């Protein structure tokens, strides 16, 4: 009937679950000491006034005043953060051949850093790896604006002088094409795992319903808010509270804490 | 094609 965290772990142990799909959000980022915008952080952000938060990811605002966005980019630009244990756990899932797909709401790029190959990833809100001139459309490796950003200078096209914008997806914009994998990944999965997000926001929320009835949906996260609440299913399992704790429990139940430990150790030194 |  109602399943437990341990059941789930045992189903994974017992490779009854071999094709896990994972969706993550900001709850797995805050432990790497990435800020949460949803304070204190805005120390970086509030100053030039955002008239309201979402402006950070509105184009018209950005055109009128890009400074706040680039403060944020400077914070998250790769180098300046490291994968925490929850990434490394998803890395272990991959390395054991168990991971069909990881969908991430985070723009920190910590999943690739952690070691998960690009083919396993969907970066549904984009990436700082790359950029794109807001006017002329010419695209750029991410490093060719590193220093401007690192100096708090607003980068500018050589071609046309417009503002050059990292390929983070703004409000209003099409998500990546790679998002469209969901149609085949979700019905192929035999476990859905949701970490550090409740998925209140479409079109993530609607994604949750695309797995078959038989397939356990495990959330580890402080709350439930989204469609696990609106439309619960019998094989659902909620492990509410602190993300890291939740995941520590699950690794103990898998029997993987020592192997995790080994992996963390090797990558820290790499 | 779907929008953020
Ligand atoms: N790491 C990143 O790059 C990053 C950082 C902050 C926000 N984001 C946003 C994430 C957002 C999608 O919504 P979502 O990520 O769900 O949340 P959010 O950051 O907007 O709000 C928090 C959400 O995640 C959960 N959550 C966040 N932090 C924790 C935590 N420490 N422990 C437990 N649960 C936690 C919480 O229940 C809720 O659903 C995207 O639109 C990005 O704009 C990304
Ligand atoms: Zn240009």
């Amino acid at each position: 009937g109602k399943l437990s965290l341990q059941d789930v772990a045992e189903l994974i142990r017992a490779r009854a679950c071999q094709r896990v799909v994972v969706m993550v959000g900001a709850g797995i980022s805050t432990p790497s000491g990435i800020p949460d915008f949803r304070s204190g952080l805005y120390s970086n952000l509030q100053q030039y006034d955002l008239p309201y938060p979402e402006a950070i990811f509105e184009l018209p605002f950005f055109f009128h005043n890009p400074k706040p966005f680039f403060t944020l980019a400077k914070e998250l630009y790769p180098g300046n953060y490291k994968p925490n244990v929850t990434h490394y756990f998803l890395r272990l899932l991959h390395d054991k051949g168990l991971l069909l797909r990881l969908y991430t709401q985070n723009i920190d790029g910590l999943e690739r850093v952690s070691g998960i190959p690009a083919s396993k990833l969907v970066e549904a809100h984009g990436t700082f790896a790359s950029a794109t001139c807001t006017v002329c459309q010419r695209p750029f490796p991410g490093e060719d604006i590193r220093a401007d950003v690192m100096a708090d200078r607003v980068p500018r096209c050589p071609v046309c002088t417009g503002v050059v914008k990292p390929d983070i997806v703004f409000f209003g914009e099409p998500l990546p094409q790679r998002f469209l994998l969901h149609v085949v990944d979700f019905p192929m999965a035999d476990l859905l795992l949701i970490l550090g997000t409740s998925l209140e926001v479409e079109p993530f929320a609607s994604l949750t319903e695309a797995v078959r009835s038989s397939v356990p949906r495990l959330l580890i996260n402080r709350d439930l808010v989204g469609p696990l609440a609106w439309h619960p299913r019998s094989r659902d399992v909620a492990q509410l509270g602190d993300v890291v704790h939740g995941v520590e429990s699950l690794v103990e139940l898998l029997g993987w804490t020592e192997e995790m430990r080994d992996l963390v150790q090797r990558e820290t030194g790499k | 094609q779907p929008k953020k």
